[PDB]
């Protein structure tokens, strides 16, 4: 019911080529985000959801929209390539959700990360403090399991919801083959 | 003291030594044009300053200086 | 396959660890890291004579994932083909791998350049030229793919190294060094590369620059004390002094390319001497005399006219000739790189220009004040 504008962050790096997690991990993420978007549409009619693929640098594949058919249609033709850039991805996603169609909506993000991150941790916490000061709620999914833990990643999620923020999550998924959708229950079904 | 717009068209540039081929903007001539309705409206609004003196005064203020 | 790895755990020294890694990955469906370390292992054996068999292993790999930058597949295939010591098998393998990877682009070009490289070693006209010319349009608005362009321009440089067309070699080798913007390569390699590019410049039919080459800030820096003679002659070429060139005949006389090519080099030095004189004389005068040509080029007055006639024809300088008065007017000389001194002269000329402009803008405004208030 709480008007909340999210922006999915599916990844399509070359590390999706792997099938450790159902065929072609990209397929696992595809099904997961598909069910998640349906979940959001059922959360509140005015809610929207977006897709910012974490490709080489980025390409917002579909800006905020209550309708999801465009999200899923753009979700295909996402043959993976290159390596991810976490900082640029979050920054672009933030810039994008600053411009809500309905400014009453609460900003948030949900991330599907399954690659190794190459960035000093300090700048990650810097981007974290900025996102916090701008009142942003991420929900990290440590899919893919390159580190299956803090890949310089925990500090970000503690700072963002630091001081018992209860607004940011880190729902790590192990490499066991079983579509994450079954795994993720709190960030999606009920924060 | 000049036009308010600049136009640019993106083209591939091949170098004799600069080697990698990037895309650079090539400037293209631009100007301002108006249909009769726009001309009427603008000339109406331009009652904040006006000096026509199409004679030598214009061809020496609009240019030379 | 798992038996293949398990029995081949002892193919080479230190290998059981690499076999263990490969087996873990095959048991974990992690094809990208598997590919990266296949590129890792494939390098490790100094001979890798088992690579001719492992390619069957790689062929098994490239069926479930059959992607992971198939450019990487083309690369490992190339490193294996380097082992295969028969032509026809390698060429067929490359063809069928190309058809395999037809759906990536920027990998098929690698296949085509490997294909052409093989036959660069036997017969050229039918295919090599055809191979290159066919693959040219894909290199379209898609830069920063040096990964393949480096190999491209190596092949081009090598093929054009034959026949005798030096100028195309110069162009392609400049472009090759360029696409590899970073050097990170062994010293002897860049040293030989510098030598070849210098000689190509000194022999290219349609390259009279020799000013960007000399200061090419990556090549000429590694010949200052080994074959200096090349840098000496290149400076002689940039400065357009027949005298210094001739006086250095002792140096280049050894090299066969410069040994056979004398008339070409003499005419090039002469053209650059004319260009120097057109660039040294102040703009106001810039009206030479035949006798001065004959004295600064070491040619008789009778044959001077053909020199300038040709210089104009090629496109170095525009102007005319006055046979009656034995003079020549050079209305413009080809642009030439300038150091950080002539830059200051040009800036000072611009200051003079700006001062003049302001002076006379003021004159106009003041004298014309009353009307235009």
């Amino acid at each position: 019911m709480v008007l909340e504008s999210t922006m999915v962050c599916v990844d399509n790096s070359e590390y999706m080529r792997n099938g450790d997690f159902l065929p072609t991990r990209l397929q696992a993420q595809q099904d997961a985000v598909n069910i998640v978007c349906h979940s959001k549409t059922r959360s509140n009619p005015e809610n929207n959801v977006g897709l910012i693929t974490l490709a080489n640098d980025c390409e917002v594949l579909t800006t905020l929209t209550p309708d999801t058919g465009r999200i899923l249609s753009k979700l295909h033709t996402v043959q993976p390539k290159g390596k991810i850039t976490f900082c640029t991805g979050i920054r672009v996603a933030h810039l994008a959700l600053k411009h809500r169609q309905g400014k009453n909506h609460k900003m948030r993000i949900i991330a599907f990360v399954g690659s190794p991150v190459e960035d000093n941790e300090k700048d990650l916490v810097k981007l974290a403090k900025r996102l916090k000061k701008e009142k942003v709620n991420v929900d990290i999914i440590n899919f893919g399991e390159e580190e299956v833990n803090t890949e310089k990643l925990t500090a970000f999620v503690n700072t963002l919801n630091g001081k018992d923020g209860t607004g940011s999550h880190l729902v790590t998924v192990p490499p066991g083959p079983s579509l994450a959708d079954a795994l993720i229950s709190s960030p999606i079904l009920a924060g | 003291l000049g036009l308010p717009t600049e136009a640019y068209i993106s083209v591939e540039e091949v170098h004799d030594d600069g080697t990698p081929t990037s895309k650079t903007f090539e400037h293209v001539t631009s100007e301002i044009g108006a249909e009769e309705a726009e001309e009427v409206g603008v000339e109406h609004l331009l009652r904040d300053i006006k000096d026509t003196t199409v004679g030598t005064l214009s061809q020496r203020i609009t240019n030379q200086v | 396959v798992p038996g293949f790895l398990q029995q081949s755990q002892n193919s080479g020294p230190g290998q059981p660890a690499v076999w263990h890694r490969l087996e873990e990955l095959y048991t974990k469906k992690l094809w990208h890291q598997l590919t990266l370390q296949v590129l890792d292992f494939v390098q490790d054996p100094c001979f890798a004579q088992g690579d001719g068999l492992i390619k069957l292993y790689e062929n098994f790999i490239s069926e479930f994932e059959h992607r992971v930058n198939p450019l990487s597949l083309v690369e490992i295939i190339l490193h294996v083909v380097r082992q295969m010591t028969d032509p026809n098998v390698a060429l067929t393998f490359l063809e069928k791998t190309r058809e395999k990877v037809k759906s990536s682009d920027e990998a098929v070009i690698l296949c085509k350049t490997a294909i052409g490289a093989l036959k660069l070693n036997i017969g050229d006209l039918q295919v090599t030229k055809e191979t290159i010319e066919d693959v040219e349009e894909m290199l379209n608005n898609l830069p920063g793919v040096t990964s393949v362009h480096s190999r491209f321009y190596d092949l081009s440089s090598k093929y054009y190294q034959t026949i005798g067309n030096h100028a195309s070699y110069y162009k392609d080798a400049l472009r090759f060094l360029g696409c590899v913007d970073i050097k990170d390569l062994p010293v002897s390699e860049q040293q030989e590369r510098a030598f070849t590019l210098g000689l190509a410049g000194l022999l290219g039919e349609g390259v009279f620059n020799f000013g960007e080459l000399l200061m090419h800030p990556v090549l000429e820096s590694l010949r200052n004390t080994d074959r200096q003679w090349l840098i000496d002659t290149l400076y002689a070429f940039n400065s357009g002094n027949v005298e210094r060139f001739q006086t250095l005949k002792t140096a280049w006389g050894q090299q066969p390319d410069l040994a056979a090519n004398e008339a070409q080099l003499l005419r090039k030095i002469q053209l650059l001497c004319l260009m120097e004189m057109t660039f040294t004389r102040p703009a106001n005068h810039r009206q030479l005399t035949f006798e001065e040509i004959a004295k600064s080029a070491k040619i008789t007055v009778n044959e001077v006219e053909l020199l300038v006639m040709k210089a104009l024809s090629v496109g170095l300088v525009k102007g005319s000739i006055d046979e009656v008065d034995k003079r020549v007017h050079m209305t413009w000389v080809q642009p030439r790189v300038l150091d950080l001194q002539q830059i200051k002269g040009m800036k000072d000329r611009l200051e003079f220009w700006c001062t003049d402009v302001k002076s006379m803008e003021m004159l106009v405004e003041h004298q014309a004040h009353d009307i235009l208030t």
